[PDB]
C-alpha cells in the first residue's frame, strides 16, 4: 500500500543563489511538502494546501527538517577530500498489515548508495569509508541517532496515518487520460504510430496496439509528470505506411472501469 | 558519477490550435543537480516560465519540470534548450505534437 | 596493424565512493594514412555513450595514440560486469574487441602482519618497515603506509601473485630515517578491501618498541 517518503539533497557547492539544501516530501506519487535552506520553512504544496490539518503540523516538519539540513551540511567536513561533493538521503515508512510500518533509510554520494541507517539497531552503517567517516562525525552529535530513531519510527507511521484520515482524497483521486492516436511518415515506405495519453492520475497505465484484433507489441513507451500533479504517456511502434487504419491503441488505468480501445 | 538529461516536450492536454494549454520540457535521469533549462518559442526564450523542485528518482537520478501558459497556433515553433555540465554544447529538443 | 590495449580501474578508486574509477581503451600504431578511430562500449553486452575520447596525439614513432575513458559505477564493477571496448579503424578488416572485469570468486577478506627493523640492522642510514597481505579475493587491493595519521611517500609493493590456496598475497616495504623511528613515531600499513568492512582493513600499527 502507500508510502511517505522524503527526498532530501545536500551540494558542497551550490550555484550562485540557489540552496544548499531542499527536500521534497511524497504521499504515494504526489508531492505534499517542499524545503529549503533559503526559506528555512517547510511548506504544503498542491491540494495538501487544502488539508483538513492540525495547526502545528508545518513547524514540527520546520523543526525536523533544519536539524537535517545542519547534518547533511556537517557530512562535507567529515569528508576533507578537496573535489565537491552531493549527499542525497531517502527517508520514511510505508504501513505494513496489522498496525505496523516497514521502514527506509537509504544516503547516496555524488549519486551512488553508501550508507543506510539500521532502525532495529540505531546505527548509520555502509560498505564504504566515506559512510564509516559521516556515520563517525553523526555519533559525536546532539542525539543525532535518537533523532534519526525518533523521525521513521514514530513521526514517519503518524504523519502517514494522518494523512490517510485527512488527505485521503488527493491520492483517491481519479482522473482518466484524454487520448490521442497519430500517425507521421518516417522512413519511405514506414510511419510513426503515436498513442498518447494526457492528464491522468495515477500514475499507472498501460498502453500497448493491435492490429485487426491481433496483439501487435506495447511500442516504446515513455512518461513524465505535467505542472498540476496529473501525468502524461506516449507509445510509439513504426508500421507499414498504408497499413496504419489496421491498428488500434489500449490502455488500461485505474480509472477505466474497462480498457479502453482509442482508433486513428 | 555524471549522468547527461533525458528531455521530454509535452502539452498538459491535447494540442488544439487557439486554445490555451501548458507546454511542459521535462528532464529526468541526470547529474549533478546544477542544470539550466529555456523554453524556446520561435527561436528566442520565453519569460513568463514556472518550474517544479528539483527532486530525484529511487536510482539517485535528478528530475525537473519546466512549463510555461501558452495558446499554440499552426505554424508557431515550441523547442526546449538544456545545458548541463555533461553537454559540451546546449540540447534543442523541438515540441512534436505527436509526441 | 593498429593495437588496442583495455585497463582496468585503480582498485583505490572502486573502494571509495567519492573517487572516479575509470577503465581506459588504449590503441597505437595507427597510421597517419587514415586516422579517424571509433569507440563503441558496452556494460554486460548493452551499449552506453557516456565514454570520453581525448584528441589523438602524435607519437615520436611518427604514428599515433588514443585514449577513451568511461567511468563506471563503483557497485556494476564491485557485482562483475563485463566492460567491452570496441574500436574501429580502416587500418583493420573488422573491428577489435577487448573485455575487462572484476574477477568471479567467493571474496576473502586480507590477514596482515606488520614486522619492524630486526635490532641487527640498526647502523644504517634508513630502516625498513614490512607489511605482509594474504588470504585475500579478488586481488584487486590498496597497500599505503602513514605516521601518526599523515600520508608517507617512500614504500614500494609487490604485485599479487596466487598462493597454493586459491587466495593472492603481496608484501610493501616502507623505507624511514632511523632517526624518526628511534624518536618513537607510530608506523601504519592502511589496507583497502572489498571483503573489509567500510573497504577499511584492521593491522597492527609498529612502533618501537
Ligand atoms: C610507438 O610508440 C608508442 C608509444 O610508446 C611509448 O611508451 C612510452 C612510455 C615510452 O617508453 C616510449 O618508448 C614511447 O613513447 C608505442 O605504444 C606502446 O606499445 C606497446 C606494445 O604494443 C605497449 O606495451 C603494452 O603495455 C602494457 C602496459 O602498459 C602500461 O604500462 C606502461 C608503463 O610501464 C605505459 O607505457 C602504458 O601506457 C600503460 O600504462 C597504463 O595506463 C593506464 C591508463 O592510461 C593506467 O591506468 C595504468 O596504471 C598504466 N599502467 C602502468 C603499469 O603504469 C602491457 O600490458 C602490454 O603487455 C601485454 O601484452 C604482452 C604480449 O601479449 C604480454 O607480455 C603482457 O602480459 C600483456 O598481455 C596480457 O597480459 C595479461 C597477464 O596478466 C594477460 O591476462 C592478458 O590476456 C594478456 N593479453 C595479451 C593480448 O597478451 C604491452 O607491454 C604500450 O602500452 C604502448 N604504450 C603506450 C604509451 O600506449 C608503440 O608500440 C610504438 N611503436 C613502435 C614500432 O615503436
Amino acid at each position: 500500500h502507500l508510502s511517505l517518503l522524503y527526498h532530501l539533497t545536500a551540494v558542497s557547492s551550490p550555484a550562485p543563489g540557489t540552496p544548499a539544501f531542499w527536500v521534497s516530501g511524497w504521499l504515494g506519487p504526489q508531492q505534499y511538502l517542499s524545503y529549503n535552506s533559503l526559506r528555512g520553512e517547510a511548506e504544503p504544496c498542491g491540494a495538501w494546501v487544502w488539508e483538513n490539518q492540525v495547526s502545528w503540523y508545518w513547524e514540527k516538519e520546520t523543526t525536523d527538517l533544519r536539524i537535517k539540513e545542519k547534518l547533511f551540511l556537517e557530512a562535507f567536513k567529515a569528508l576533507g577530500g578537496k573535489g565537491p561533493y552531493t549527499l542525497q538521503g531517502l527517508l520514511g515508512c510505508e504501513l505494513g498489515p496489522d498496525n505496523t510500518s516497514v521502514p527506509t533509510a537509504k544516503f547516496a554520494l555524488n549519486g551512488e548508495e553508501f550508507m543506510n541507517f539500521d532502525l532495529k539497531q540505531g546505527t548509520w552503517g555502509g560498505d564504504w569509508p566515506e559512510a564509516l567517516a559521516i556515520s563517525q562525525r553523526w555519533q559525536q552529535q546532539d542525539k543525532a541517532a535518537n533523532k534519526e530513531l525518533t523521525f521513521l519510527l514514530f513521526s514517519c507511521p503518524h504523519r502517514l496515518r494522518e494523512h490517510l484520515e485527512r488527505g485521503r482524497g488527493n491520492l483517491e483521486w481519479k482522473e482518466p487520460p484524454s487520448m490521442r492516436l497519430k500517425a507521421r511518415p518516417s522512413s519511405p515506405g514506414f510511419s510513426v504510430l503515436t498513442c498518447s495519453a494526457f492528464s491522468f492520475y495515477p500514475p499507472e497505465l498501460q498502453l500497448r496496439f493491435l492490429r485487426n484484433g491481433l496483439a501487435a507489441g506495447t511500442g516504446q513507451g515513455d512518461f513524465g509528470p505535467n505542472s498540476d500533479g496529473s501525468f502524461h504517456a506516449s507509445s510509439s511502434l513504426t508500421v507499414k505506411s498504408g497499413d496504419e487504419h489496421h491498428y488500434c491503441c489500449i490502455v488500461q488505468h485505474a480509472g477505466l472501469a474497462q480498457p479502453l480501445r482509442v482508433e486513428l | 558519477i555524471q549522468r547527461t538529461p533525458k528531455i521530454q516536450v509535452y502539452s498538459r492536454h491535447p494540442a488544439e490550435n487557439g486554445k490555451s494549454n501548458f507546454l511542459n520540457c521535462y528532464v529526468s535521469g541526470f547529474h549533478p543537480s546544477d542544470i539550466e533549462v529555456d523554453l524556446l518559442k520561435n527561436g528566442e526564450r520565453i519569460e513568463k516560465v514556472e518550474h517544479s523542485d528539483l527532486s530525484f528518482s529511487k536510482d539517485w537520478s535528478f528530475y525537473l519540470l519546466y512549463y510555461t501558459e501558452f495558446t499554440p497556433t499552426e505554424k508557431d515553433e515550441y523547442a526546449c534548450r538544456v545545458n548541463h555540465v555533461t553537454l559540451s554544447q546546449p540540447k534543442i529538443v523541438k515540441w512534436d505534437r505527436d509526441m | 596493424g593498429p593495437s588496442v590495449f583495455l585497463f582496468p580501474p585503480k582498485p583505490k578508486d572502486t573502494l571509495m565512493i567519492s573517487r572516479t574509477p575509470e577503465v581506459t581503451c588504449v590503441v597505437v600504431d595507427v597510421s597517419q594514412e587514415d586516422p579517424e578511430v571509433q569507440f563503441n562500449w558496452y556494460v554486460d553486452g548493452v551499449e552506453v555513450h557516456n565514454a570520453k575520447t581525448k584528441p589523438r596525439e602524435e607519437q615520436f614513432n611518427s604514428t599515433y595514440r588514443v585514449v577513451s575513458v568511461l567511468t563506471v559505477l563503483h557497485q556494476d564493477w564491485l557485482n562483475g560486469k563485463e566492460y567491452k571496448c570496441k574500436v574501429s579503424n580502416k587500418g583493420l578488416p573488422s573491428s577489435i574487441e577487448k573485455t575487462i572485469s572484476k574477477a568471479k570468486g567467493q571474496p576473502r577478506e586480507p590477514q596482515v602482519y606488520t614486522f619492524p627493523p630486526e635490532q641487527e640492522e640498526m647502523t644504517k642510514n634508513q630502516v625498513s618497515l614490512r607489511c605482509l597481505v594474504k588470504g585475500f579475493y579478488p586481488s584487486d587491493i590498496a597497500v599505503e603506509w602513514e605516521s601518526n595519521g599523515q600520508p608517507e611517500n617512500n614504500y614500494k609493493t609487490t604485485k599479487p601473485v596466487l598462493d597454493s590456496d586459491g587466495s593472492f598475497r603481496l608484501e610493501s616495504r616502507l623505507t624511514v630515517d632511523k632517526s624518526r623511528w628511534q624518536e618513537g613515531n607510530v608506523f601504519s600499513c592502511s589496507v583497502m578491501h572489498e571483503a573489509c568492512s567500510y573497504h577499511l582493513c584492521k593491522s597492527l600499527s609498529l612502533s618501537l618498541g
